[PDB]
RNA sequence: UAUUCCUCAAUGACCGAUAGCGUACAAGUACCGUGAGGGAAAGGUGAAAAGAACCCUAUGACGGGAGUGCAAUAGAGAACCUGAGAUCCGAUGCGAACAAUCAGUCGAAGGAGUAGUCAAGCGCACUCACUCUAACGGCGUACCUUUUGCAUGAUGGGUCAGC
């Protein structure tokens, strides 16, 4: 995406490629990580952490 | 209320005036200042 | 042969903020339009305006030999004058400083050009677009004029 | 230093740092400060971007920057990173065979 | 309170901004007494008043 | 009125303060005003629902 | 030179019998003045008296450009060096130098694309 | 031999309108204080007033023409030679309402305006042409003083001109 496989690499300009994902639903994941990890955010009103 | 200055011209004559400067050696030396100084109005 | 024709006023005893706030509304205004604008602006100013746009439609008239028809407004700016320094007094014994202003009033008029013509006419054609800043105090306005009648029978 | 120098200098600066000279004095510094500074800073940005170019155009093929230019370096080729990258940036067959030529000479382990 | 700095040229034209005058929409003129006026006022009435 | 508040005294030395909220934060950690602070504006004028109300009588002749 | 064409063409040497800034100058006119013009046969080279005035050199160019060089209180070495230096230039303006190659076709093989082949 | 309330003549590597006496100008004035006392500010049209008859638009010319004059922004009523800066209002070109920070520096797509050279066939490609703007990327916590040590939430400074 950040097209630094093409010899003609300029950092200021957008030429990546366009990437096309399937069967997201089928990624691998190792370990205990589905349910260890956690995704959190904060809402902006005070006590109002969410994961 | 009460300012300080309060007016009466019998007693402005009586403190400041000139022959009450002229009376005594100091008023007279005052008088000598104010001339030697170039004052307009020399005695009150 | 002249391109621009001026009228400056001097000494206008009221403040530049408040004069230039009636000044920048007739901008690149026809002048017979910005004419009928100052006499519905509720502005002290707009009396003044209306004294200078007309003494420089004057001009071009008649030192200038331009056409009072076809004349624009170019430009129609405020500068300074000479402020009168007061003393305002507070309590508690403070002063600070009190200013009675003065400006004075540039409006500076040119003929319209037969594209601005084109564009005019182009613009008062019936449409539903959005008119930018140029194009409407081009047109800014629809005149509508009436007829007194006595005894319409109505009400 | 002048005044009218640092006007000169301060052309283009926003805000009141144009026209006085208490302000425009301190940003006219700061700014030769960071040209001092970006006069070294330039040689490491332009060299980071050579190794980039070079490492796109020598993965398209299949080797590694770092086995590339040790082959060019084994076979007493010493072409540098930036005319290295002009190479592979507009001259992409001579990349190419250059390409061949370090893997033919050093082509690591892996 | 006071002000705590000094407001620049782009805050002020900032905040002056929203407030210029507009241009009027609809402008009548009495076609004898030649007033320009807003509607719904009243200038002139005919003959035989 | 908008969420019955107490307000300040109506004598006893208070000047000024009778009807108005107080605090609106702690000093200085957090040094700001939270989000949801409960502060004045416009009230009511705003859609509402009433939950379980009883249909006592129907009027189908004058839809009623 | 540019492309065998020289671009200085006019060397205006302007000074002063009377004032003692045109020292090295008026030095310069005896020695090193006649060697340069022998050497110089393309190059015009003019001579101006200008009583209570600083010195200089004016070279005037081809691209219709002209550079003041004043050179009081100056050696007669600073002079010709400056000479040198005026005669040495295609009278460009000094600003800073963007690129160090320049070329018009980047590229013979074509340059690099999406869709090249190999 | 000492001094200058005084007079006459002369000199200055003394000053030149924030300087020189407090006072180049009706100053110990105006003004402040009960009083003793304190104590300012403010120079220049043009060679000569020839200081703008007359016309137009406004309540009113200080405006726009006309005329005098070398020159009129050289057009003033204790002020008009030159006319800098902070500051205010406009015009032209480019950026600018989905993107944050001592506001720059190093690269830079694009947009806009404008030049010249001459061999060859009066075109066209050459001068990295030149000037203004800068989407986007990397990097970047003001200055002085005082300190073992300050982006410091330690001091000082609203800005400009003169001293
Ligand atoms: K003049
Ligand atoms: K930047
Ligand atoms: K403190
Ligand atoms: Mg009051
Ligand atoms: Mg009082
Ligand atoms: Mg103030
Ligand atoms: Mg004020
Ligand atoms: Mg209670
Ligand atoms: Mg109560
Ligand atoms: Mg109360
Ligand atoms: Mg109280
Ligand atoms: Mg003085
Ligand atoms: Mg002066
Ligand atoms: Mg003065
Ligand atoms: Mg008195
Ligand atoms: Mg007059
Ligand atoms: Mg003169
Ligand atoms: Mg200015
Ligand atoms: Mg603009
Ligand atoms: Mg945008
Ligand atoms: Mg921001
Ligand atoms: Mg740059
Ligand atoms: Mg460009
Ligand atoms: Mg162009
Ligand atoms: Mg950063
Ligand atoms: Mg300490
Ligand atoms: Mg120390
Ligand atoms: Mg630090
Ligand atoms: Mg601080
Ligand atoms: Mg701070
Ligand atoms: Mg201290
Ligand atoms: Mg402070
Ligand atoms: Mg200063
Ligand atoms: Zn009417």
């Amino acid at each position: 995406l950040q097209a630094k496989d093409k010899p003609t690499y300029c950092p200021n300009r957008d030429d990546g490629d366009i990437c096309i994902v399937l069967n997201a639903k089928d990624i691998g994941i190792t370990g205990r990580k589905l349910t260890d990890k956690f995704y959190r955010w904060h809402t902006g009103y005070v006590g109002h952490l969410k994961e | 209320p009460k300012r300080t200055f309060q007016p009466s011209t019998i007693r402005r004559k009586r403190n400041h005036g000139f022959f009450a400067r002229k009376a005594t050696k100091g008023g007279r030396r005052v008088i000598a200042r104010r001339i030697a100084k170039g004052r307009h109005r020399v005695t009150a | 042969k002249r391109k621009k024709v001026q009228a400056v006023l001097k000494a206008i005893k009221q403040s530049p903020k408040k004069v230039n706030l009636v000044a920048a509304l007739v901008r690149g205004m026809r002048v017979e339009d910005a004419l009928m604008q100052l006499q519905v602006t509720v502005k002290r100013a707009s009396h003044t305006v209306y004294r200078v746009i007309h003494a420089a439609r004057a001009n071009a008239s008649h030192n200038h030999g331009l056409d009072p028809d076809r004349l624009i407004i170019a430009e129609a700016f405020v500068g300074k004058g000479l402020f009168k320094k007061r003393i305002s007094i507070h309590g508690k014994g403070k002063c600070g400083l009190m200013i009675r202003p003065e400006c004075r009033l540039t409006v500076i008029v040119r003929e319209t050009t037969p594209e601005e013509e084109a564009e005019i006419a182009r613009l008062k054609v019936h449409n539903f677009k959005k008119l930018t800043k140029r194009e409407r105090r081009l047109n800014p306005h629809k005149l509508i004029e009436t007829t007194p009648i006595w005894n319409r029978r109505g009400t | 230093m002048n005044k009218k120098e640092i006007f000169k200098l301060a052309k283009g600066f926003r805000g009141r740092a144009k026209n006085c000279i208490r302000i425009a004095r301190e940003r006219v510094e700061k700014a030769l400060q960071y040209s001092y500074r970006d006069r070294r800073n330039k040689k490491r940005e332009m060299r980071g971007l050579w190794i980039e170019r070079i490492n796109a155009g020598s993965r398209q093929h299949g080797v590694n920057y770092g086995n590339f230019i040790h082959g060019l370096m084994k076979e007493n080729i010493q072409l540098n990173r930036k005319v290295l990258s002009e190479l592979s940036m507009h001259e992409p067959y001579s990349f190419k065979a250059l390409v061949d030529v370090s893997r033919n000479s050093f082509p690591g382990n892996k | 309170a006071v002000p705590k700095k000094k407001v620049s040229k782009h805050k002020r034209g900032i905040r002056n901004g929203p407030k210029a005058l507009k241009p009027v929409p609809v402008i009548i003129r009495c076609r004898s007494c030649g007033r320009v006026k807003l509607p719904h006022f009243f200038c002139c009435s005919g003959e035989r008043g | 009125k908008r969420w019955k508040f107490k307000g300040g005294p109506a004598s006893h030395g208070c000047s000024k303060a009778h009807r108005k909220g107080g605090s609106t934060g702690q000093r200085d950690d957090p040094g700001k005003v939270f989000k949801g602070r409960k502060m004045p504006g416009h009230m009511g004028a705003a859609q509402r629902t009433v939950k379980n109300v009883w249909v006592y009588k129907i009027d189908p002749a004058r839809n009623l | 030179a540019l492309r065998g064409v020289w671009q200085l063409q006019k060397l205006v040497v302007s000074y002063c019998n009377w004032g003692g800034s045109s020292r090295g100058i008026r030095a310069f006119m005896e020695s090193e003045l006649p060697a340069l013009i022998e050497k110089n046969p393309q190059l015009e080279v003019v001579t101006e008296l200008s009583r209570g005035q600083h010195p200089y050199l004016k070279g005037i160019y081809r691209n219709r450009n002209e550079r003041v060089v004043c050179v009081k209180n100056m050696d007669p070495d600073q002079v010709l060096l400056n000479a040198t230096r005026l005669r040495n230039s295609l009278g460009r303006k000094v600003v800073k130098l963007r690129t160090r190659h320049v070329t018009k076709h980047p590229s013979v093989q074509g340059t690099w694309t999406t869709a090249v082949k190999f």
